[PDB]
């Protein structure tokens, strides 16, 4: 998001990249929260084995 | 005056003592370094 | 003065508010000269660092907020992302330095840069001192998103 804006100059409204960038973002913490979840609502700490 | 080797010149000279202000760099480059030195020492108190 | 249409100037961030002429008489070595001044009043428009800096570092301390729901036995996972969001800290404290001048004075994105990287150093060592008592999550799990929420308020307003 950083590196996709510079090529760009200053503007003061989101072009369609950033709409992209921002859908994008969105999923990605979404799957942050995802995993938040699943490890909330983890019982024991180990694992699985044959 | 100066003295070259086609003759001596007359000349001024302008000068001014600049002193850099640290308030900049007390905040970008010492703090963050303190900070991180700082980090290290958590390491410290972890279990073995 | 006449000024045109006002949308073919390259104004990007900023906006021409108004326009005052004046004139005085400065006084220099030579003798006093008359001296006709324009001000043209510009306001800036932040949309543009809001997707640079505020935003972004925004974003990144709530990813400082989610080490609370994570358990306190897993060690290296929550020290991974106390680590990653310390130097991507202090990585969006650089690059956010580069857009504006070299200057001595303290502005007000280095204040709510130097207030986040001050929250997210307080959740590492809140989660050390948690670690090293095992060896209050949920205390912090309402304290600190609600520090923040306060912040913003207090941010927003006193600059606005
Ligand atoms: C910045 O640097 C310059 C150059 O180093 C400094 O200029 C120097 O100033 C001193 C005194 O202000 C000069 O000394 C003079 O020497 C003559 C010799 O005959 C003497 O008659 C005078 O009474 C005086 O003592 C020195 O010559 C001069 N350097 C040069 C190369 O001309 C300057 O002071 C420094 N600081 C500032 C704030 O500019």
């Amino acid at each position: 998001s950083i590196s996709a804006r510079n090529s760009l100059p200053k503007v003061a409204y989101a072009t369609a990249m950033d709409w992209f960038i921002a859908v994008c973002y969105a999923f990605v913490f979404s799957a942050l929260i995802e995993f938040a979840t699943v490890n909330y609502f983890t019982k024991r700490g180990y694992a699985w084995d044959g | 005056k100066v003295v070259f080797s086609t003759g001596s010149y007359p000349r001024l000279s302008l000068s001014f003592k600049l002193k850099r202000n640290i308030g900049y760099f007390i905040l970008q480059t010492y703090m963050p370094s303190i900070l991180i030195t700082i980090l290290s020492w958590v390491s410290f108190w972890i279990n073995y | 003065v006449e000024v045109g249409d006002t949308r073919s100037w390259r104004l990007y961030q900023f906006s021409f508010v108004g326009l005052r002429n004046t004139t005085e008489v400065v006084k220099t070595t030579s003798g006093d000269y008359v001296v006709m001044s324009v001000y043209f009043d510009l306001s800036r428009r932040m949309g543009y660092f809001t997707i640079q800096t505020y935003i972004p570092c925004t974003l990144i301390v709530v990813l400082s907020w989610v080490s609370f729901w994570i358990n306190k036995d897993a060690v290296p996972a929550r020290t991974s992302l106390g680590i990653t969001t310390v130097l991507t800290m202090t990585t969006l404290s650089t690059i956010a330095r580069k857009s504006l001048p070299k200057v001595s004075y303290v502005t007000a994105m280095d204040l709510f840069v130097s207030v986040c990287f001050i929250f997210v150093f307080s959740a590492l060592v809140e989660y050390g001192t948690l670690h090293y008592f095992v060896s209050m999550d949920s205390y912090a799990r309402i304290f600190f998103p609600t520090a923040f929420c306060l912040f913003n308020l207090v941010y927003w307003v006193s600059y606005l």
